[PDB]
């Protein structure tokens, strides 16, 4: 039951600050050091530092000193990573992680947090159904989906029937539109025989704009 | 700082065949307690890294027998005796013997499965998008191998240019295939000037190109 739950994606302005949280549960929070790892484009993975949850003691990677500040709240069992003097190089996925066997390994990780550094404004997505029809059938199967357009920044998450539909789902990486906004598609293959009895809803979440869109996808006569 | 040099950058292996990933530290990585804290992690796109090997050669709980680790001094190796579909993603070696802890550059493992032809699907624009004055047509290329596939958008048999965007998925962890989504976007005014909306697909698995089309006004 050990879980590391990170805060949603954020967009911040150049030179400003972002505070990423890591809520721990299923273990005694003060028993294990909390680590922060950065996954930046063309940079692979980088260990930023460790935090002793008992005393707030920290050990930073020199590269992240003065830039990053690690703290924790023992009352809510939440670790925090704050980044200051934000620049394009800080646009990355940030992970919190722990080791439950001394200094042997990182066995538990958070789901990651995408921090975007931009002066541009946050824009919620436009969700359109990709209706199944005779033109989206193949060997007893029917494809359907959702077209998620004109959002900013990344990411948007897509689930189907609130996570109950995962088999045959393909959620594609976003493409960048000429305007600077993003677009993605999410598809699924289902039996073509049960389009009359099954409800297919794509659940689109965009944390920067605090948007949640549930689009029901209905069949068409192509 | 300890520099961890991972080789090769990319690998393509047929299932049931062995794979070897090498890692090289710029200096020795013996911690003050005498242990070499050298670990291997697997990361799939969108997901967090997953532990495989630790202390050079110890296999973490639940990791299959096929994964083994070895090494001495500055040279360390991850070995997968028989590669499986589920092994896809980026492998990283990592050292925690000396502060700051450092990762290798990563090695992308690709599964070398049999040629699979894509299944082609087309989607008309929705009424809700048309209301805003735009019409996006989506062509889906599902479960194909190899990754190289060509989509050509044809409107009343006329080849389109500069009005489409496409994206390919990472390799599938169950069937070792790729999927491709292409979006043709034109104004409602241009959309209503034509009948046939077609995506022509070429792939090594198809003997001749496959056309999937719909007629505007039939949906
Ligand atoms: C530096 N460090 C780490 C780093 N973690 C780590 C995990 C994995 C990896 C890796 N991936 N190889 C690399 C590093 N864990 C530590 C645990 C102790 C410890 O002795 N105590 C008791 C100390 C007291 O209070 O007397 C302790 C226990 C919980 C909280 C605070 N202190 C000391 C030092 C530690």
């Amino acid at each position: 039951q050990v879980q590391l739950v990170q805060s949603g994606a954020e967009v911040k302005k150049p030179g400003a600050s972002v505070k990423v949280s890591c809520k721990a549960s299923g273990y005694t929070f003060t028993d294990y050091y909390m680590h922060w790892v950065r996954q930046a484009p063309g940079q692979g993975l980088e260990w930023m530092g460790e935090t002793n949850p008992r005393n707030g003691g920290t050990t930073y990677n020199e590269k992240f000193k003065g830039k990053a500040t690690m703290t924790r709240d023992t009352s809510t069992s939440t670790a925090y990573m704050e980044l200051s003097s934000l620049r394009s190089e800080d646009t990355a996925v940030y992970y919190c992680t722990i080791g439950t066997s001394g200094y042997d390994y990182f066995d538990y990780w958070g789901q990651g947090t995408l921090v975007t550094v931009s002066s541009a404004s946050t824009k919620g997505p436009s969700v359109f159904p990709l209706a199944p029809s005779s033109k989206s059938t193949s060997g007893g199967t029917a494809a359907l989906g959702c077209l998620v357009k004109d959002y900013f920044p990344e990411p948007v998450t897509v689930s189907w029937n609130s996570g109950a539909l995962t088999s045959g789902v393909h959620t594609f990486p976003a493409v960048l539109q000429s305007s600077g906004l993003y677009s993605l598609s999410s598809v699924v293959t289902v039996p073509s025989s049960s389009l009359g009895t099954q409800t297919y809803i794509c659940n689109v979440n965009h944390k920067p704009s605090n948007t949640k869109v549930d689009k029901k996808v209905e069949p068409k006569s192509c | 700082d300890i520099v961890m040099t991972q080789t090769p950058l990319s690998l393509s292996v047929t299932p049931g065949q062995p794979a070897s990933i090498s890692c090289r530290s710029s200096q020795s990585i013996v911690h003050s307690d005498g242990n070499i804290y050298l670990e291997w992690y697997l990361q799939k796109p969108g997901q967090s890294p997953k532990l495989l090997i630790y202390k050079v050669s110890y296999r973490f709980s639940g990791v299959p027998d096929r994964f083994s680790g070895s090494g001495s001094g500055t040279g360390f190796t991850l070995k997968i005796s028989r590669v499986e579909a589920e092994d896809v993603g980026v492998y990283y070696c990592f050292q925690a013997s000396h502060v700051p802890y450092t990762f290798g550059g990563g090695t992308k493992l690709e599964i070398k499965r049999t040629v699979a032809a894509p299944s082609v699907f087309i989607f008309p624009p929705s009424d809700e998008q048309l209301k805003s004055g735009t019409a996006s047509v989506v062509c889906l290329l599902n479960n194909f191998y190899p990754r190289e596939a060509k989509v050509q958008w044809k409107v009343d048999n006329a080849l389109q240019s500069g009005n489409s965007q496409e994206s390919v998925t990472e390799q599938d962890s169950k069937d070792s295939t790729y999927s491709l989504s292409s979006t043709l976007t034109l104004s409602k005014a241009d959309y209503e000037k034509h009948k046939v909306y077609a995506c022509e697909v070429t792939h090594q698995g198809l003997s001749s190109p496959v056309t999937k089309s719909f007629n505007r006004g039939e949906c």
